[PDB]
């Protein structure tokens, strides 16, 4: 199974600046098969990116992801008050499915 | 739009089974290109997959849980269920039912949108 | 009774032909992002499936596997009227069962049309009838020529000669009319899926062409 | 009359070969977004169409279906001058009729070139003539060798042996000169669409290669 | 000893079949950007490999090269129980050795699954078992019919007839269950790569279909 | 003199084989945007080219068209040493001339490598030698088995059986070592284009496998 | 991440051999789709390729250096080495060990990221 | 072997301007197979562009390259204090691999 590692464990920033998150895979992920999930504390998660580059319907344009091989990034152009929350990365290029650890974002 | 709603006891003593049911509205299990599976999130940790099911009755489970999990589909009532056996205090969590995407060629489970 | 064995082979030969042949036409890219159609894949499977059941059942039932070929043999006085009613009925049931089994094992996401033959949108039913008439004329002419007992110059496999006749008809008219060449091959999936549009040209077309090929060979070229 | 049955088979054999073979060359993506060309599709349809008409009409007319093969037989004294004038006229008429029918049933959006052979833009007519002379030399050598009555080691289907010889010529020279190998196959579509560019190499080339193969086999190798 | 030559031919025939056939399934685009799967390439290599080992070893060992075919032979009393224990062991060893050699020469970047047969995710084990039972029923029926000594109408190559039967089974069920049709063909790669999922249907499926075809032909159709 | 006709057939058979076979390997997308490689096109052209020259020249020279096959025949005492020196010289000259003609008629934009066989970059010369040794072992075993005069069970076309053996070797090892299987097929383009890298494995490999197959069949299996 | 570290004498008299070793951390030579090669950069000049190697043991060298260059792989210790013979004053340079990309179909060496 | 030439030998601009570098190939390069490297004096080189149009992971968005045939260009939208270093262009469309000559950038 591919083990996904997310760093930094916590990310601190002021509102409005740019945030970048990293999900590194222990093995090659086929066909850029990674998706990102966004969970409000005390709420069901949400889907942002699938395939590491495609944006889900109704997602704000400030969310964008990219990468290939074993290095994937999620970047937010401008933070918002409601974006200081947990984020998860999943890989589905080789079974079984696996999730990340979580990268909390907090207001500096 | 498609919506999902869970249903279960909410308090199980150790060593029993955990029955959960997810009811789908706004979409039909049989007529569609999606599978249906379960995820959980124990307090203060990350999401963990459990298993899936297709309208045909074929299932896939987490290797670390394949012995205990059991998933069934009831297309007549538009529902699917979960049965986790030999529950233990380590099984405490919040259980979600989602709509699993998959690839047509191989039938493997892709990302998990939408959720319950 | 040798008669009930010949009828059983026609049902069993047609069941396998339809299941394997229609299975090769399934689009595994789904309705979301269909994959490009492999024209050689469909042509070879249809052609090589006929070559195989003629080899298997040729000595048991005669290896017709085609309601158009059965009618041609009747007109030229090669089978009885009674014997030909049971082959046509047996072929029709076999096609339905073969398509029904394909439907059960195929995931609902990729079933699509289940291999039902359809005429091109820009092509008139008059043109579609003509196309079916010509690819079937050359199919039945090969059957009569290869199996002619007065010949002394026939070499190689007769079953494989007929299969390559089915393949070339498919390599031409898949995008025109679906390349049926066989009334029972089109009847099968139509019943299961309930798609009955322009279905009369797949009976009149192939049957008209079969009678010309059998009659013209049997009575004009090599009487 | 056995002569008029032989001439009719050559006309009918050439009509079916041209219709089904040229239909396989149609680009169904249109002129807007052309689809990639499948060389295996075109080669097999041409080769297996030749194998099929030789099987059907081989014992009726001799199975030439080629003006270049007819010319080779005359030079080697296998048919008379009078007999070969009517085969060549029949073959050219069949190609014109076969290409005319293809034009009627094909939508105007996808007609394209109607399967007309052209020399590649970067090849001189001198290289095109040389290419046509070689793929035809090995075709007529195969026909003479397969049909040689003195041999006792010929096995399998003669018709299928000739068909695979046509296929390899197409697998090589489709992008060089269109892989005509047949003067009458090029005459048909040209008359309908009126494309007459470098049309003389498809008569001089194939005919020269046929006579060398026929004379070289018949008079040098196996006299 | 004539027996040890037959057992040795089964080991060697199965070794070459597995290496060449499974090698054609390698995806040379890697795990990063997989290339589209060419179904005709895989179908022909499997089909033409069986036609070749039947030609090479048919008179030495009987040309089984299939544990399901050998079991059908025992039931119909064509080989003894003792003889068939060694063929199945030899076939299984050859599959293991053939797959091992492929893994040594194949770069680690493109080994992938090494041609291990897997059932489609959306297809239930009940459906996968049925698919294996049908594509194997028609394969063993072809073997019995082609090799039937009471027949007088068998023409062409018997080895090539069997190969095209393996091809059509592949053109149908590669995306359903991997189109094993052979218990030893799936046992080989599974041992090397250690992938053992749904492996019991590749023994139960093919064996049941083989016994039905052998018993139905030998005792119902042509007794 | 029957000897000079056999030597001339070996030169002429090898010339046509190399020209048509190597021509199908030309990439017509150019060096700017290469087109996807069609493995079925290359495999069939090589296989069907051998099936055709065996049919054409099989009764004149024996239809070797391979220096590795010629060496096997000498070891098993089927041709004389002096007789086999001239076949090897004729085969090499034919390949040189056949590739020379291909270079002249091909536009400079698409010449590329001119079909020169190369070993994969990640594959060691030790593994490349082993791959060439196995695909050539099964080619020469088919030649001996098909042409064995003690057999009474050989059916169909011998030439086409040998052709399908060449095709399966190509369907496997085009991406490993180029699937030479023939020392003279690799010698031709190398002389023209001056690419001499790892050229010793295309002589030792095929020749070693040919001698084992000839010796193993003639002296162990069917003595 | 993957990291590379060179190791060598640093001062060789003329006419001996130049042994250099590159040790890889954060990644495995065997399990991967990369080759490993050497580059140099003589003082006040541009980069010059030397050669590569694969886990299988197959190598490719610069045609102008094919006679003197020798590259070997030690997967057990996760290292690859260089051996340049008949060194001369013109061979003074800064030597790098990189991770060579390649194309699956042909196995030829693509760009050189990362570097040592 | 394809011989790569890079001009100008030295390129001078003030900070903030647009810098464009040219790498011309003596022969056609197949499949747009050119890559760019940036070496800080006294440091190991770095990978910027591969395929003449794709950007490596973590490279600033001000770096972009394009071209085809026998002419490829590297363009920088806005210079930075640390962008005045040597730049190399590589071709890998035909073996053997070859490098450029180097185009130093200096502060005018």
């Amino acid at each position: 199974e591919i083990v996904l590692t997310q760093s930094p464990g916590t990310l601190s920033l002021s509102p409005g600046e740019r945030a970048t998150l990293s999900c590194r895979a222990s093995q090659s992920v086929s066909s850029r098969s990674v998706a990102w999930y966004q969970q409000k504390p005390g709420q069901a998660p949400r889907l942002l990116i699938y395939g590491a580059s495609n944006r889900a319907t109704g997602i704000p344009d400030r969310f964008s992801g990219s990468g290939s091989g074993t290095d994937f990034t999620l970047t937010i152009s401008r933070l918002e008050p409601e974006d200081f929350v947990v984020f998860y990365c999943q890989q589905y290029g080789s079974s079984p499915l696996t999730f990340g650890g979580g990268t909390k974002v907090e207001i500096k | 739009q498609v919506q999902l709603q869970e249903s279960g006891p909410g308090l199980v003593k150790p060593s029993q089974t955990l029955p959960l049911t997810c009811t789908v509205s706004g979409g039909y299990i049989s007529s569609g290109s999606h599978q249906w599976g379960w995820i959980r999130q124990p307090a203060g940790k990350g999401l963990e997959w459990i298993g899936r099911i297709y309208t045909s009755g074929s299932t896939n489970y987490n290797p670390s849980l394949k012995s205990r999990v059991t998933i069934s589909v009831d297309t007549s009532k538009n529902q699917f269920s979960l049965k986790l056996s030999s529950v233990t205090a380590a099984d405490t969590a919040v259980y979600y039912c989602a709509r699993v995407n998959y690839d047509l060629l191989t039938g493997r489970a892709n990302f998990f949108d939408p959720w319950g | 009774q040798a008669f009930w064995k010949a009828v059983t082979a026609e049902f069993l030969a047609m069941l396998i032909f339809v299941l394997l042949s229609l299975g090769s036409t399934i689009n595994w890219g789904g309705t979301e992002k269909p994959l490009p159609v492999d024209m050689v894949l469909i042509s070879l499977c249809f052609g090589l499936s006929i070559a195989t059941m003629v080899q298997c059942f040729g000595h048991i039932s005669g290896g017709h596997i085609n309601p158009a070929v059965t009618v041609a043999m009747v007109c030229t006085r090669k089978i009885s009227i009674a014997k030909s009613v049971f082959y046509i009925a047996a072929q029709c049931l076999g096609a339905i069962i073969g398509a029904g089994i394909l439907y059960l094992v195929t995931p609902p996401s990729v079933v699509g049309g289940l291999g039902v033959t359809m005429v091109h949108g820009n092509l008139t039913a008059g043109h579609g009838l003509l196309v079916e008439l010509i690819i079937t004329f050359q199919l039945v002419f090969t059957i009569f020529a290869s199996c002619d007992s007065k010949r002394t110059d026939v070499t190689g496999s007769i079953a494989l000669a007929i299969g390559f006749s089915v393949a070339i008809g498919h390599l031409f008219a898949i995008n025109y009319t679906g390349a049926s060449m066989n009334p029972a091959r089109s009847f099968g999936p139509a019943v299961i899926m309930g798609n009955w549009e322009n279905h009369w040209i797949y009976w009149v077309g192939p049957i008209i062409g079969a009678v010309l090929a059998g009659g013209l060979y049997e009575y004009v070229f090599c009487p």
